[PDB]
């Protein structure tokens, strides 16, 4: 059972008084679930169908569209590592594994206790700083696989 | 907008601007123009056939032009300069100033202002420092990863 | 326009894309993402060919022919190296991911994927690594889902999304893990959702009640037939295997129903294999029930008739138009009576007279998608005439289309003609007792009973021509909105109304009426739709006669001594305890019919008539368009004890041997001409098909495919010796391969389509003068009647607003596609389809019963208790009750009438 929170729908709302369509706001709209939540639910894609006036067959493809919306369950910190070509060129691969090594799960898994969660992103636009991650908010440049065991534990 | 630069009557004039900012969801495909149209208007974001070009029926079925963040930071100095001090910045075909830079392995890997007919000698060696210590060159992609 | 391929010079229609104008010459080019009724998008990029500049050009440029204009001067190669090179190997690119299934594949022998792929020459694969798999999504009873096949052309989502107007289907996903279906299992609420298994050129969506008794297209006994299930019309290629009914197909009809049919029509077909039909005539002695043949039926039912003083006949609107009149030339003109009740009957008469003395001209199905502003009072077009619906839906996207026509803009660049009109549609207006599944695209939806619609047409016609009368009492929001009604269609250059009479009210008749006669009066170009009930309404309305009601006078006042009942349960049309009892008091019941009705528990004699699968006949549709439909099969090919003739066959063997004591069976298109020579307004049906002697170059029409198999062993466990190959002295069409079904054959009726190269429903392109168009050689059917040279008056009765009274529910008529209709609630595989039936309540009227939603209430019709549960409908008026019409127990006939008693059980 899932129900649209009431901050949540004054958001969505005004976000639909941004466009002249009300479907141009169902990005926003799941990234605003996303931020509330975590990720988007099951009953979230309906929910916000309902509240903008579109079929759920195009929220659920707008959703599944873009990999920045989680429609699975991640963990309370979600690490996204740039494996594009100048941070390939920089060494990713060596932060990849320092990262699989701490945590001990795989790209596209999260951690045992829902702490952490893996992923590969595109290119994060700093690449004369590379390699470069993207924990939950913070993007972090020259990395280096003795540095990672210690920035990880500053997110708790 | 708090100081009248942007909203209803813009500096006396009677033009009207009101200007959003919206943030993407992560899929590269949305830079090109007709799939950006597409995700603006909260679709899939995938490219359009041309014709018929945005700036027949674009966003909404509207008029629309799109243009990079580069173009339109040239755009001012253009307006506040005049056309023969951008004109005369370069003597090549391409007029103006562009941001070039050198990424990867260099000696200084960042972004500068140059003008066009800049060889990319310069920018590797006079700018970015050449290559590191014991690495030689091999390549170079001069516009990115496409 | 003048476009020049491979060196030869071709004149072509500019407006068409070259995709579509080369199909239309003959040449072929492979294709996947482009169909003729949904536009080009340019998504599966297969049908390159190369485009050069000038004449004396040599390098050339690969183009997609679906996007690119058919102008004047074009110069393209189809067979160029390099266009053959990259469409094979655009062919390779989607093979490489494609399951190993074609033996498994419902597709297999009609697939557009196979036949493309050995069309492009692809027959050796170098990839050698793993292929992508999808999970399937049970999509209900109608649809099988396998998402492995697909090949990602996006036809599904365009044609349901955008065409149909469907909104639980969609593309989900990225790159390569596009995945086409619903967002979470569950039924396809479309209903025409049925096409999707001839949209998608692959085996994701298949035929799931084919799939259950599952054979290859090459092994069907096909023939072309009319679908049974309402008044349409559309055009069917009903496939027969093994002495069953395997599966209904489209047929190409350029005039009606082109590319598609309704869900009711797709899969209604089931009652045809039910295995309780009546397959011998049976005769009941005392409790005995003994089997006769044919002969021993005909002389014991005649001598029987011969004793009797009066013997009257009911006819039916499912029966055909030559069974209604060899019953009404047995039993005589004025014994005749058309089996629907006398409400229904002055409903479909005036319904006939609006249509044929109007002077208003009635658009075929696909002419409705070319009207400017619809009108629908009263009539659920989606539950009752379904198609009606779909070709309504392209009629509101004509604004659109015409808003990029406007801009420069080609008709096949569907995403930029979508994208130019947003959210502009051209106006609608429906009026019904609640809801409808047009809602969404309507500009105005008016929930009101049948007297407030009636009142709002007449207030509409009287607004837009002042000599219509006027309406008084009308609130001023209503008024507002009948003025905007009326700004829209007065604005219309092809405004459209459509009713029918399945509200169950002469005056929204009378009010649509009214509103075609004020729109013409101001010079527009107004078409008006009837939509009636069953396959042959119209027919049985031309044709005329007493209504049921006086039949049963006549059963239970003793005048008539012998009633004849062809192909009607009689419960659908007059309450069953008065049913049961003038057929009890009856000495003599005879019924005439293919499914086991409750009637034929008083009959003395049953007629096993056959189904439209098993006979031949002409049917009248909603529009006036008297079409032929032919036999499938032989019924008693494999069984041969099956003593199961035509209707038209048994009533004229019966006359014949009730007048010179001979049995003589008929021809048909003996019983044509005598249609045609007694009734003169049925006189066009003698040109809805030829007759029996017609001959390509000599030859018959094949009914099954050249490849048929199986011929000296699929009845080999009867018998080894092969049977004798079964006559067909009725129609021009052969039980056989041994006839003619050549694309280039001049003939209107195709029993399937198949070219060499072509086994999909893409063949179909072969079987077009333009691709998309007509038929090649004219669309088969023949309206009955033109356009009348003068109009009618105006109604003047314009009935009083409805007012609820105390201990009085009137009966709201709700229709549904999988249950209203008789035939295709026996199919077996609507039940998990048909949705439980309940009673509709206003919210105030079951706050006052104290009654909630699910709790079973009880009311009485004529003297009969029955029970159902509760919803609540919010936009049901107050003083009505909403019942599921056509269900079991609740009758048609119901609608408009009264309940009393209604209380909690
Ligand atoms: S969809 Fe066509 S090509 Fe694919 S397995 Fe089925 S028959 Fe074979
Ligand atoms: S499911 Fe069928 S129609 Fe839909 S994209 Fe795939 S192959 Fe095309
Ligand atoms: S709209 Fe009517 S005639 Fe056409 S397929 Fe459906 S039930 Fe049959
Ligand atoms: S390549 Fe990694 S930040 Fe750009
Ligand atoms: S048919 Fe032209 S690209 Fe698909
Ligand atoms: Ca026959």
């Amino acid at each position: 059972a899932f129900e649209l929170s009431a901050a949540e729908r004054e958001a969505i709302e005004h976000e639909m008084h941004h466009y002249e369509d009300p479907r141009a706001a169902s990005i926003e709209a799941l990234k605003i679930v996303q931020k509330q939540r975590g990720w988007v639910p099951d009953g979230a894609i309906h929910a916000i169908a309902d509240v903008l006036g579109i079929p759920a067959s195009d929220v659920e493809g707008v959703a599944t569209f873009y990999s920045q919306i989680f429609r699975q369950p991640v963990g309370r910190h979600v690490i996204r590592y740039c494996d594009s070509v100048v941070c390939h060129i920089n060494g990713y691969q060596g932060i990849q594994a320092a990262l699989e090594k701490k945590l001990n799960i795989k790209p596209g898994q999260t951690t045992f206790d829902g702490r952490f969660t893996l992923l590969p992103t595109c290119c994060l636009g700093n690449c004369d700083k590379g390699p470069n991650m993207m924990i939950d908010e913070d993007t972090h440049a020259h990395l280096t696989p003795e540095a990672i065991p210690e920035l990880l534990e500053r997110y708790k | 907008t708090e100081a009248g630069l942007l909203g209803k009557n813009i500096m006396g004039t009677g033009f009207d601007f009101e200007l959003f900012v919206h943030t993407g969801a992560g899929r590269y495909i949305c830079g090109e123009e007709t799939a950006l149209i597409n995700s603006l208007e909260g679709r899939r974001a995938n490219p359009r056939s041309k014709p018929p070009f945005p700036a027949t029926s674009g966003a909404w079925g509207k008029p629309t032009c799109v243009n990079n963040v580069e173009t339109l930071c040239n755009v001012p100095a253009i307006l506040a300069n005049g056309v023969e001090w951008y004109q005369n910045i370069s003597k090549s075909k391409d007029a103006g100033t562009k941001l070039m830079g050198f990424s990867g392995r260099v000696k200084n890997p960042g972004l500068w202002e140059l003008p066009f007919g800049t060889t990319a000698r310069e920018i590797l060696e006079d700018y970015a420092g050449g290559m590191r210590d014991g690495l030689k060159f091999k390549a170079w992609q001069p516009g990115g990863a496409g | 326009a003048t476009i020049h391929v491979d060196g030869k010079e071709y004149e072509v229609n500019g407006a068409d894309n070259l995709l579509e104008a080369c199909l239309s010459l003959g040449l072929d080019i492979p294709y996947f993402c482009w169909h003729p009724a949904l536009g080009s998008v340019g998504a599966c990029r297969q049908c390159a060919v190369k485009q050069y500049q000038n004449a004396e050009d040599t390098r050339g440029r690969l183009v997609m022919s679906c996007m690119t204009p058919a102008s004047d001067g074009t110069f393209i190669s189809i067979d160029d190296e390099e266009a053959k090179q990259f469409r094979e190997s655009v062919v390779e690119w989607l093979m490489t991911n494609h399951p190993h299934d074609c033996p498994v594949c419902e597709e297999g022998g009609n697939c557009h994927l196979q036949d493309m792929t050995v069309m492009t020459g692809h027959s050796f694969r170098r990839y050698r690594f793993t292929k992508r798999t999808h999970r399937n999504q049970d999509l209900g009873p109608f649809i099988s889902h396998e998402m492995n096949r697909c090949i990602a052309c996006y036809r599904c989502v365009r044609y349901y999304k955008d065409y149909a107007g469907g909104t639980d289907l969609g593309v989900y996903g990225a790159h390569d893990n596009v995945y086409f279906g619903r967002p979470e299992d569950g039924t396809l609420e479309s209903e025409f959702s049925g096409n999707l298994v001839e949209i998608c050129p692959t085996g994701v969506f298949t035929d799931k009640t084919h799939s259950e008794r599952y054979n290859r297209k090459w092994d069907m006994q096909f023939a072309p037939s009319i679908c049974q299930q309402c008044s349409i019309g559309c055009n069917i290629s009903p496939g027969e295997r093994y002495g069953e009914l395997r599966r209904i197909e489209n047929r190409y009809n350029g005039t009606v129903n082109h590319y598609f049919l309704c869900d009711r029509g797709r899969f209604g077909y089931g009652y045809v294999n039910l295995k309780d039909r009546p397959r011998q005539p049976v005769q009941r002695r005392g409790d005995d029930f003994i089997t006769l043949n044919a002969e021993q039926a005909m002389q014991g039912a005649a001598d029987i008739l011969r004793q009797s003083k009066k013997v009257i006949g009911i006819g039916s609107p499912r029966a055909s138009v030559e069974s209604n009149f060899a019953l009404r030339e047995l039993v005589g003109e004025e014994n005749f009576y058309t089996g629907i009740a006398h409400g229904e009957q002055e409903r479909l008469q005036l319904a006939l007279k609006v249509l044929r003395e109007g002077g208003i001209y009635t658009p075929a199905l696909r002419e409705i998608e070319s009207y400017d502003a619809v009108l629908v009072l009263g009539e659920d077009v989606t539950q009752t005439g379904a198609r009606v619906a779909l070709a309504v839906r392209q009629a509101v996207k004509g604004k659109a289309r015409e808003m990029a026509a406007a801009q420069k803009v080609a008709d096949w660049q569907i995403a930029a003609i979508l994208n130019i009109g947003q959210r502009a549609k051209h106006p609608l207006f429906v009026t019904n007792v609640d809801d409808t599944r047009l809602d969404d695209i309507a500009a105005w939806t008016y929930r009101a009973p049948v007297e407030d619609q009636a009142r709002l047409g007449f207030a509409i016609a009287h607004a837009l021509d002042n000599s219509a009368p006027a309406v008084d009492g009308i609130e001023p929001e209503l008024q507002s909105k009948i003025d905007v009604i009326v700004q829209a269609l007065a604005g219309a250059k092809k405004p459209l109304i459509i009713s029918g009479t399945n509200a169950g009210s002469l005056e929204v008749i009378q009010a649509a009426a009214n509103v075609a006669k004020a729109l013409k009066g101001r010079g527009a170009d107004v078409g008006i739709t009837m939509i009636a009930r069953s396959v042959n309404s119209m027919g049985l309305g031309i044709m005329g006669g007493g209504s049921l009601e006086e039949a049963l006078t006549e059963l239970e006042t003793g005048r008539a001594d012998a009633v004849v009942v062809l192909e009607n349960d009689l419960h659908r049309h007059a309450s069953a305890t008065r049913v049961n009892a003038a057929l009890a008091k009856a000495p003599l019941v005879m019924v005439v019919d293919h499914q086991r009705t409750a009637i034929m528990e008083n009959a003395h004699l049953v007629l096993s008539a056959a189904s439209f699968a098993e006979s031949d006949g002409t049917v009248i549709n909603n529009e006036g368009r008297a079409q032929r439909f032919f036999q499938v099969y032989d019924p008693a090919y494999y069984d041969s004890k099956t003593v199961m003739l035509e209707s038209w066959r048994w009533l004229h063997s019966l006359h014949s041997t009730l007048l010179s004591r001979e049995v003589d069976w008929t021809q048909l298109d003996h019983v044509i001409d005598a249609v045609v020579a007694k009734i003169p307004e049925l006189a066009g049906i003698k040109d809805a098909a030829p007759d029996a002697t017609f001959r390509i170059r000599g030859q018959k029409l094949a009914r099954e495919p050249h490849r048929y198999s199986g011929r000296t062993a699929m009845r080999a466990n009867i018998s080894v010796h092969e049977p004798r190959q079964p006559q067909d002295i009725d129609t021009m069409f052969t039980f056989s391969m041994e006839g003619n079904n050549q694309p280039t054959a001049h003939r209107s009726q195709v029993p399937f389509a198949w070219a060499p190269g072509w086994n999909s429903p893409q063949a179909w392109n072969k079987f077009q003068d333009e691709v998309g168009g007509k038929l090649r050689f004219g669309d088969p059917g023949v309206r009955l009647f033109e356009t009348s040279e003068n109009g009618l008056d105006y109604f003047t009765s314009v009935p009083a607003r409805f007012q609820p009274q105390d201990g009085k529910w009137r009966i709201a008529p709700y229709y549904h596609l999988f249950g209203s209709d008789e035939l295709s609630q026996r199919a077996p595989v609507f039940q998990s389809r048909m949705p439980q039936p309940y009673i509709k309540l206003n919210p105030a009227d079951a706050a006052k019963l104290g009654v909630n939603a699910g709790t079973r209430v009880s009311f009485s019709y004529d003297g009969n208790t029955v029970t159902l549960p509760v919803e609540i409908a919010e936009g049901l008026t107050a003083g009505q009750v909403g019942l599921p019409m056509g269900m079991s127990g609740i009758a048609p006939v119901l609608a408009g009438a009264h309940l009393e008693d209604l209380k909690e059980a």
